């Protein structure tokens, strides 16, 4: 790639200490390794090595022994720095693959996890069908619902993989129901995980808003989960050292763990979480499949749920007919049938169906690019609106479109109202932008905006006060006492009492928080699609930069357009949007080859 | 014409006593840094011992060693002087002829035994003390 | 408006880039660099961020490094290669813990480091950025060069080490201006041998302080200047400072061989008759009045400070010249020295005395320390206070273990949530050569851990090695031989009864209370516990509450803690009803605990409470011996001695009371005889 | 202790939005408040606003006008100094507390950054070494007292 | 280091002993002065040497200045370019190198020197009775009176105020202490 | 015994300060040079200390740029700008710099301004708007009641024909690389960094010059106008772009001196 060309100084670095007095293959073959570590491939295959090294025969030339260190493998082996897996070596190579030994092991300890530790556990199958029935009210075709619930129920270890908007936590809700329902005598202590604190706190409203409507018992009220703890918070992470406290002696008391958003948990967080695990507990992973990559290297969810195409086993076909009572179908061939029976696919989505531009446009950007202009093209399903933006005068029409997307903002604002509707109008419509500085950007569309304030008689600024009245800001770190987490939006007005930062609690209602109260703020007019994960907003509008990025990809603009709810704009280039769709962040892992074997 | 004065000397001092205590005690080998942990645990004390001579005039040394001699040879020094006792005990054992007194107990050949077990190598440097049990000025005034 | 003072306009940006000029002298100490990285304009060069510098701050601190950029630095100081604690050990083990975990081992005697892993470790690649080119100027400054070749090395130095700004502009273009000038004054001689780096460095530094401020001299406010001569301006109001003797006239001595301090002539200037001229020029512009204040008692040791020989003739002047009004014809030297006491103004030491608010001829216009100086304020109060707090149903055993571990820190930062948090250690200047403290205890433990198992020691010993942990050379060894030797010893009764155990549930009802937790290693035996420390009374009460909680729900059988120096705590099996009855006990101790302060010391109390009391009997001796002995005890376990940190010198303690008190001593007696008596009672 | 007191405030200055930090200097010897004030203080929500504002006005004196004018109107706002000299004892702790002021103030005239003056005085009380400008002084010449 | 003392060493006798330096030129000693001119002297001429070995100008400030006299002194009509008047005010120190050259040049353009002194009669020193005798003769003139104020409190008594080396014996201590230099400057 | 402490009744002191204007407010080519504050300082210093009656010497530009520390690429386009800065006349009648010899010019004049009344700015605006035509827009600048001195430096000074005129430069000009700067442009630059009041101390800082030292003084018979020189707008094709001359109504002035008198 461009990025890969442009050598990180760690990398040249890494490549000039292990290497050292070595051959310069070894040299290059570690710098190579370093930088895709840093772009987030877990695994180098040495025919890329090999192939797109124009030093290749140069290396070879470099070499002199007696079978001249023609391959690869006998170069790299006949230094001290490449082993086959024995000796305390930092590169590895097993299957014809190069990696670090850290990433190697977290690899191999994920593939044990989920090859040999997944076992059946064996219940009783005419209560549980019963609690289905009695549970889910439909039972007249089939229910992906039904089948995830049944099918994470049976098994131990169980993802389920199903976009926003698809009722997850409703199957979460019944599939604890049917799981305090199925063992009464026997306790159960359900632990609740999630990878940032915001998504954490939707996770407990959710579930307190979900788990209150189903019928419950004075016994099944007390095994209510009181709580959801970050993977930090649950492991027990401290600031200055990395040792947890539930690493590898004492496992985590729980019977059974319902992790929320998988996609957002990388390969080292994985391997922590799973050697705090005993040999009893059963596992729930949440998440999407074709959500947004992991934050450092790895993919974690995606090469889990890459198999979920194929489809279930012909034996697990019959159980699950057996046990929902309808037909199920079958998947063809059988390659690894405890991950392929683990795993499930959600494609009916609740919240929008095919009359929505928003589901076809989900679904025509894992399809070719023609598939979305074509999506975009006829009738835009009143959905979804195309807006070029090349020269000044589309950013100025860009501008009058978020002065328009804005206006019950700036109509509440301007008319002193309570600060909970302000917020709510404010939660209706939002910028998303791929960079932060220059003129595409989060800091550039802030200014932008701020001066276009300060141009028309939209919102008055001091230019010595900084705290003017209707700035929006966001919050940076995570902060337990004030309630606010990463990622939360406050509205700066006046109430009467002076300048203060209102913010909108999940319970319901606003807290008032003095602007020197808060730890960070940022200027949040348009927030990145990394940043924006997990919220939801009513009208979305994507703006992308001309310059050609590698963030700008498919899975950015499959984020962009699942973060609307109803009505999403785009800001963008014809061959940009063409460009991303084809361009899929592939992550090289060795997944593919320990689940085939 | 122009200098500066310092106030405190201590840091200099320490830096120049754990050069001295890197350029010393770092090639030592087992047998003479065995010797040297017992002298001192490391350069503090060494220096906790020399400051009151570090500052100031240096004094003169009253009989001090030759320049040539090195913490080896002196090693090797000590190890034959230990020897050559060692050698003699070994020689003149299995005797017995001095008079048994009223102080001197009957257990004395005990101590033999522990003289027996001492000479194994010569790669400690503390003796016993029943060593004090053979001295002619203490046994005479037993 | 503070005229004449000395032009500083950016320390750090001149203060680095002389530091950056003694590169090659310097040792390379890993503060230094430290210190060089908190530039941000260093910082920002190798795109380094304050969280960056916060993380490598303990990145050096952990892994080892200490002084010396590279081996071939250690060998140009005429010093053996260790190999170990230098930038490039500590570089090379970041290296190998970004590429390889710690558990894996060794891979070239070089421990790699488990924390930098993830992307944060790119910051490591940017200090190697760093400490490369440190080297680079290294080897370019050492070398001497002739003044036609200094001339673009400042100019390379500033374009390479630091980044242009808004700020730090004017900084680099006067750098550039004095370092040209000065070569330019040296080739307007043609000098054509080599000139050293060191004096153009101390040249620099002696331009760069020399400028001088004077613009705002008379811009209306006060004018705050020192003497300057052949400047003689009418004021109203003129003040003197500093005219003690020593300082004022400030004497420059002549260098000796310069011929015009030997033959005077007219037109001679010297600075101590221009400081006269300029005292005369003082005294004849003051208009209206003249203060004149002068040091005359010092303010370490009270010794009489005398003023200056002018000041000294002025007074001389004034007394023979003028008599008071009350003293019409007394005498004369008597009225002198009355009009000189007259004159002199001796003031208070401490500007809250009430001398100075005392009304009269002086009066202080300090309105803050008024009511401090009238004492009509109300005193400290204390800081115990009655609280509500209700006893809640569920109380796991892990709050009532942080209770008896620290009742007044558990009072502190669990009732009022303050928690006295203190700045972590500074890095050390050298490397480990002896083994105390913390890393000690943890060596010990991991080695009888280690031992517990029969592992091999050898292997944990390189592991320690590979690490730099353990000092260089045989004094590791010996230290490693004579820890196994310890632990070994202590091994050997450790092992000697030993049963596998499993971890056990814990679900009490006491006095309604639900108490719920885990028991880690419950054997059939009963308790089984080992720590490398001493005998204490905090890991007995620990046991203790241990015993209760076990012996409480089944469990039949001893608990048994091994300490150093063949040290036990031993307890029988109890029944239910008396374990029961002391968990209630320390429930109510708890919630005691809870709402006021339950002042409990374990260890001054216990040794109290173990000098007081007799197992033999079962009663409390009441003979003076032993109530002198116990009082012995008390202090020397509250406040130890010089070698041995006591009790008493706590965070926590001393926020409540600043001396000890015979009351509140008496006090934590009795609560030490409520509570630790069952401590003593069932020991064995 | 009263070197510990000064760095916990200046730590509660430079960085009041985390309220563990404010909670742990407010609670020390020199504040002077019972466990009744604190408790109250972590239940009223307007009283740490209160307290917030004015550390952070602290903290813009501290940024515009240096230490001892920040010291000054802390020790005048607070009332400390009269709580001080009125406790017995308190008035050695009141000279240690001024001689503390004094020696930041003569510290932090030669650093330009603000967290450089508190890394300094962490060092200093880091560092037990006796300079004859950092000894402690006699507390009071008008009272008689044994001389050892 | 050495270099520096010496180049303000020879600074400090540019300004105020230019016959030293003059002497030095020509290789000759001066009689009467300390041990270090014996290393001074030949140190001085191998530099004019040397500065007449590199294009650099003979000229310095020494011993331009009697050529600057003797040109105004013998010159008929006035060089153009010289301003109409030049103020002195504020300076109480000039070394009679720089006087004698300010006499010359106030011979042909007006020069007005304010100086401040303390004392409003004769506070300085004397040569000798010649010089007194002309210093009697000498007498000041009121701006704005404009009539004649003579210099002495007495001329009858003014020889027994100075000494037999010529100081005056000042009745003021403060003034006889403190104010050498003005003591000097007046003479 | 009870003990007070006296209390001041005013003020310690008015608004005294001594204060200046400032404290009341193809690869090379001149559009393409650095625009900074250095950059500024030396391309004054470059315009005070080169002479205008000689022509510019190339060596003695590659020296100031050797001593200024900038590019020496850049030495041989910069000294044919300053001759098409030299070549350009400024003047209504069309005198250029090459006619004023060393005794006619005066570089850095510096200047102390006295005023004994309180400066208030309500009462200061009005009257530059009663005769200012410039002062349509610009809203008036908020400053305390300043009684004192006003410092002022004066780039040059020069007279021709019996008639004196002022020329100031200013040089950061970022925002132009092409010919906009005409006097539009350089209308609004002086409305929007307000130079409309440096222009009116700076003639009557000359008015009161010419009147101490010129007997039978006249402010219309000696005073011609001011000239802004713009160095990044100076062409050689266009005379009129890069220069901004000015002359005041000649009764803003007997106000304005009545006004800081007093």
């Amino acid at each position: 790639a461009v990025e890969h060309k442009q050598l990180r100084p760690l990398d040249v670095q890494f490549a000039l200490t292990v290497a050292g007095d070595e051959h310069p293959a070894v040299t290059l073959a570690a710098a190579l390794l370093s930088h895709d570590a840093g772009e987030g491939h877990v695994c180098l295959p040495l025919s890329r090595l090999e192939n797109n090294e124009a030093s290749h025969p140069l290396l070879a030339t470099c070499v002199s022994e007696i079978g001249e260190l023609q391959n690869w493998e006998e170069c790299l082996l006949a230094s001290q720095a490449v082993s086959r897996g024995d000796e305390p070596t930092p590169m590895i190579l097993c299957g014809d693959r190069l990696y670090l030994n850290r990433m190697w092991c977290n690899e191999r300890t994920v593939a044990r996890f989920f090859n040999e530790v997944n076992h059946a556990i064996e219940v009783d199958e005419a209560l549980l069908a019963q609690t289905l029935d009695k549970l889910f009210p439909v039972s007249d075709e089939i229910n992906w619902q039904k089948v995830a619930a049944a099918v994470a129920l049976t098994r131990r270890i169980s993802v389920i993989s199903g976009g926003p908007g698809t009722g997850k936590t409703t199957t979460v809700a019944k599939l604890l129901a049917a799981l305090i329902q199925m063992a009464d005598g026997e306790r159960c202590r359900i632990r609740l995980a999630a990878p940032t604190g915001k998504a954490a706190a939707r996770l407990t409203e959710s579930l307190g808003k979900a788990l209150r409507q189903l019928p419950l018992t004075d016994e099944q009220k007390k095994r209510i989960p009181e709580d959801a703890s970050t993977l930090h918070r649950l492991l027990g992470a401290q600031p200055g050292s990395q040792r947890l406290r539930h690493h590898a002696g004492n496992p985590l008391h729980l019977d059974v763990l319902v992790v929320d958003e998988a996609s957002m948990i990388d390969l080292p967080m994985m391997s922590r979480l799973i050697d705090a695990l005993p040999d009893h507990a059963r596992v729930i992973f949440l998440g999407d499949r074709d959500q947004l990559a992991s934050v450092e290297a790895g993919a974690v969810l995606g090469d889990i749920c890459a198999y979920a195409n194929a489809g279930f086993t012909a034996e697990r076909a019959r159980q699950l007919s057996r046990l929902t009572g309808t037909h199920v179908p079958a998947g063809t061939g059988t390659e690894a049938a405890s991950l392929r029976d683990s795993l499930c696919l959600l494609q009916k989505s609740y919240r929008f169906g095919s009359d929505s531009g928003i589901g076809q446009l989900a679904a025509a950007i894992n399809r070719g690019d023609k598939t979305a202009v074509k999506t975009v093209f006829q009738q835009d399903f009143t959905d979804i609106e195309k807006r070029l933006l090349q020269s000044g005068e589309d950013y100025i029409a860009m501008l009058e479109e978020a002065l328009a997307g804005y206006g019950r903002y700036l109509d509440l604002l301007q008319a002193r109202a309570e600060p909970d509707l302000i917020i709510q109008a404010f939660n209706e419509y939002q910028l998303l932008c791929a960079l932060r500085e220059g003129p595409f950007g989060v800091a550039g569309l802030n200014e932008r905006i701020e001066q276009f304030m300060q141009q028309k008689r939209k919102i008055h600024r001091h230019p010595h006060s900084r705290w003017y009245e209707g700035r929006p800001v966001m919050i940076a770190r995570n902060d337990s006492a004030l309630g606010l987490f990463n990622g939360d939006i406050g509205i700066a007005l006046d109430r009467g009492q002076g300048t203060r930062v209102w913010f909108a609690m999940p319970d319901g209602n606003i807290k008032s928080v003095q602007p020197s109260r808060l730890p960070e703020h940022e200027t949040t007019w348009a927030m990145t699609v990394h940043k924006s994960q997990g919220s939801e907003f009513d009208h979305a509008a994507l703006i992308l930069p001309s310059q050609r990025t590698p963030v700008v990809t498919r899975e950015l603009v499959y984020t962009a357009v699942t973060r609307a709810r109803r009505r999403l704009s785009l800001y963008a280039d014809e061959r940009i949007l063409s460009a991303a769709i084809a361009t899929r962040t592939e992550r090289r892992s060795g997944l593919a080859a320990l689940f085939s074997s | 014409f122009e200098q500066q004065l310092i106030e405190d000397e201590s840091l200099l001092r320490y830096q120049a006593c754990a050069d001295f205590w890197r350029r010393h005690c770092y090639p030592l080998p087992r047998e003479i840094a065995q010797v040297v942990f017992e002298t001192w645990k490391g350069p503090q004390a060494l220096l906790r011992d020399i400051n009151r001579y570090l500052q100031g005039e240096a004094p003169v040394i009253k009989a001090p060693p030759p320049d040539d001699e090195t913490l080896a040879s002196r090693h090797a020094q000590i190890v034959a002087r230990i020897d050559t006792v060692k050698q003699q005990w070994r020689d003149a054992v299995g005797e017995l002829d001095a008079l048994i007194e009223s102080s001197g107990i009957d257990r004395r050949k005990f101590n033999r035994s522990n003289q027996a077990k001492w000479i194994d190598k010569i790669s400690a440097w503390a003796e016993e003390e029943t060593n004090s049990y053979q001295l002619p000025e203490s046994l005479e005034k037993f | 408006a503070i005229s004449d003072r000395r032009a500083r306009q950016s320390h750090p940006v001149l203060e680095a880039f002389i530091s950056l000029l003694s590169l090659p002298d310097s040792r390379f100490v890993s503060e230094d660099v430290l210190a060089l990285l908190d530039v941000p304009v260093l910082a920002a060069r190798f795109d380094i961020t304050e969280e960056g510098l916060r993380y490598l701050r303990q990145w050096v601190n952990e892994s080892g490094i200490r002084w010396g950029i590279d081996d071939d630095n250690v060998r140009e100081l005429e010093l053996p290669a260790t190999g170990q604690h230098t930038w490039r050990f500590g570089l090379t083990r970041m290296l190998l813990g970004y590429a390889m975990e710690s558990a894996q081992g060794e891979w070239q005697s070089v421990l790699p480091y488990d924390e930098s892993s993830g992307l944060i470790a790119e910051l490591v690649g940017h200090l190697a950025s760093l400490l490369m080119q440190l080297n680079i100027w290294r080897r370019g400054l050492a070398q001497e060069r002739p003044l036609e070749e200094w001339l673009p090395v400042c100019r390379d130095m500033l374009n390479a080490f630091f980044l242009p700004d808004a700020e730090t502009e004017a900084a680099m273009t006067l750098i550039e201006q004095q370092w040209q000038a000065i070569i330019a004054e040296g080739l307007g001689a043609q000098y054509g041998d080599a000139v050293p780096l060191s004096l153009l460095r101390d040249e620099l530094a002696q331009r760069l302080d020399q400028e001088r401020i004077s613009q705002r001299f008379l811009a209306g406010p006060v004018n705050i200047c020192t003497l300057m001569p052949m400047r003689s301006i009418p004021f109203k109001v003129v003040c003197l400072l500093g005219m003690n003797d020593g300082v004022y006239p400030r004497q420059l001595a002549p260098l000796g061989f310069d011929l015009m301090s030997q033959k005077p002539k007219r037109g001679d200037r010297s600075r101590r008759d221009d400081d006269r001229y300029l005292f005369l020029e003082a005294l004849i512009s003051a208009q209206q009045k003249l203060y004149i204040s002068y040091i005359g008692r010092s303010i370490q040791d009270n010794s009489e400070r005398f003023p200056s020989v002018l000041v000294q003739e002025l007074i001389d002047y004034i007394g023979q010249s003028h008599y008071l009004p009350g003293d019409e014809a007394l005498n004369c030297d008597e009225s002198e020295a009355r009009v000189k006491a007259h004159l002199t103004c001796l003031h208070t030491r401490m500007p809250f005395d009430p001398q100075n608010y005392q009304p009269g001829e002086r009066q202080s216009y300090a309105r803050e320390w008024l009511p401090a100086a009238s004492q009509a304020g109300k005193a400290h109060s204390e800081f115990v206070q009655p609280l509500p707090f209700t006893l809640p149903e569920t109380v796991p055993l892990e709050t009532l273990q942080r209770f008896w571990a620290h009742p007044v820190r558990a009072f502190f930062q669990m009732r009022l949530q303050v928690n006295f948090r203190t700045e972590d250690s500074e890095i050390p200047d050298t490397e480990p050569f002896i083994l105390e403290g913390l890393s000690r205890y943890q060596i010990n433990q991991q080695l009888l851990n280690a031992l517990v198992e029969q592992d091999d020691a050898e292997r944990l010993f390189r592991r320690f090695r590979a690490a730099g942990d353990l000092p260089y050379g045989a004094f590791g060894e010996i230290f490693w031989e004579t820890q196994c030797q310890e632990m070994q010893q202590l091994a050997d009764r450790v092992i000697a009864c030993r049963q596998p155990g499993q971890s056990m549930e814990i679900d009490l009802a006491c006095n309604g209370v639900q108490i719920t937790g885990w028991l880690p290693q419950v054997q059939p035996d009963g308790l089984l516990r080992w720590r490398p420390s001493l005998l204490s009374v905090a890991q007995g009460m620990q046991l203790w509450l241990e015993h209760l909680v076990y012996c409480a729900s089944g469990g039949n059988g001893e608990s048994r803690l091994f300490l150093r120096k063949d040290g036990e705590w031993r307890f029988p099996p109890l029944a239910a009803e008396q374990a029961l009855h002391y968990l209630s006990q320390l429930i109510e101790g708890y919630r005691e605990g809870m709402s006021a302060p339950l002042l409990v010391l374990p260890e001054s109390g216990g040794a109290w409470l173990k000098t007081c009391y007799d197992a033999q009997n079962d009663a409390m001796l009441d003979d003076d011996s032993t109530l002198q002995k116990a009082r012995t005890k008390f202090l020397q376990a509250y406040e130890g001695n010089m070698m041995v940190r006591g009790e008493g010198d706590d965070i926590w303690y001393q926020r409540l009371w600043r001396q000890l008190t015979p009351e509140t001593m008496e006090a934590i007696v009795e609560q030490s005889q409520r509570f630790l008596l069952p401590l003593f009672r069932f020991n064995q | 202790l009263e070197a510990q007191e000064m760095l916990w405030l200046l730590q509660a200055v430079m960085t009041p939005e985390r309220e563990n930090t404010l909670r742990s200097a407010l609670a020390t010897s020199m504040m002077g408040l019972n466990a009744l004030d604190i408790e109250t203080l972590n239940n009223d929500e307007h009283a740490w606003d209160v307290v917030v504002e004015e550390f952070d006005g602290y903290r813009q004196i501290w940024r515009k006008r240096g230490v001892m004018p920040m010291l000054r109107a802390l020790m005048s706002a607070r009332n400390i100094a009269e709580n001080l000299l009125a406790t017995a004892g308190g008035e050695r702790r009141l000279t240690d507390i001024l001689h503390i002021s004094e020696l930041l103030q003569e510290a932090g005239t030669q650093l330009e950054s603000e967290h450089a003056l508190v890394r300094w005085l962490s060092q200093h009380i880091l560092e037990p070494d006796s300079n004859a400008s950092s000894q402690q002084m006699r507390l009071e010449s008008d009272k008689h007292l044994v001389q050892i | 280091q050495l270099s520096s003392k010496a180049a303000d060493l020879f600074d400090q006798y540019l300004v105020y002993r230019p016959d030293w330096l003059a002497q030095w030129e020509t290789g000759h000693l001066v009689e009467g002065l300390g041990e270090a001119q014996a290393w001074q002297a030949p140190l001085w001429k191998a530099l004019v040497e040397y500065t007449h070995q590199l294009g650099q100008p003979r000229w310095h400030r020494a011993n331009l200045y009697q050529r600057f006299i003797e040109t105004l002194e013998s010159a008929t009509t006035c060089p153009p370019g010289l301003p109409s008047r030049v103020f002195i005010c504020g300076i109480s120190a000039l070394p009679p190198v720089y006087l004698q050259a300010l006499q010359a040049l106030g011979k042909h353009i007006e020069i007005h020197l304010l100086f401040t002194n303390p004392c409003r009669y004769y506070w300085g020193d004397i040569k000798d009775p010649a010089y007194l005798a002309k210093l009697l003769t000498r007498q000041r003139r009121h701006s704005f009176e404009d009539r004649e104020l003579p210099l002495f409190r007495d001329s009858e008594n003014a020889g027994q105020l100075f000494n037999s080396d010529g100081e005056q014996d000042v009745g003021n201590p403060l003034l006889a202490s403190w104010g050498k230099l003005g003591r000097d400057y007046i003479y | 015994a009870e003990l007070n402490a006296k209390t001041l009744q005013r003020l310690p002191g008015d608004n005294w300060r001594v204060t200046s204007y400032s404290g009341l407010q193809p690869t090379l080519t001149p559009h393409q040079f650095p625009r900074g504050a250095s950059p500024g300082t030396f391309l004054h210093s470059l315009f005070e200390d080169l002479d205008f009656t000689q022509p510019v010497d190339p060596n003695w530009v590659r020296e100031k740029l050797e001593l200024g520390g900038f590019e020496s690429q850049w030495e041989p386009v910069l000294t044919e700008w300053i001759t098409a800065v030299l070549q350009a006349p400024l003047n209504e009648t069309g005198v250029s710099l090459s006619q004023l010899s060393a005794r006619n010019k005066q570089v850095e004049m510096e200047f102390y301004l006295p005023i004994s009344e309180p400066l208030i700015a309500s009462q200061l605006d009005t009257l530059i708007r009663q005769f200012d035509p410039l002062s349509a827009g610009c809203p008036p600048l908020e400053f305390m009641q300043v009684r004192g001195m006003l410092k002022g430096f004066i780039d040059l000074v020069f007279r021709h024909e019996g008639r004196y005129y002022l020329l100031a430069y200013k040089s950061n000009w970022l925002g132009e690389d092409s010919s906009a700067y005409t006097q539009q442009a350089m209308a609004a630059a002086m409305q929007a960094h307000r130079y409309d009041l440096q222009y009116q101390l700076y003639t009557l800082a000359l008015h009161r010059y010419l009147r101490h030292r010129i007997a039978d003084y006249d402010y219309e018979h000696h005073f011609g106008g001011v000239i802004y020189l713009f160095l990044r707008g100076v062409d050689k094709e266009h005379p009129q772009q890069g220069i901004y001359t000015t002359r005041p109504n000649a009764g803003l002035i007997a106000l304005m001196d009545e006004m800081f008198a007093g």
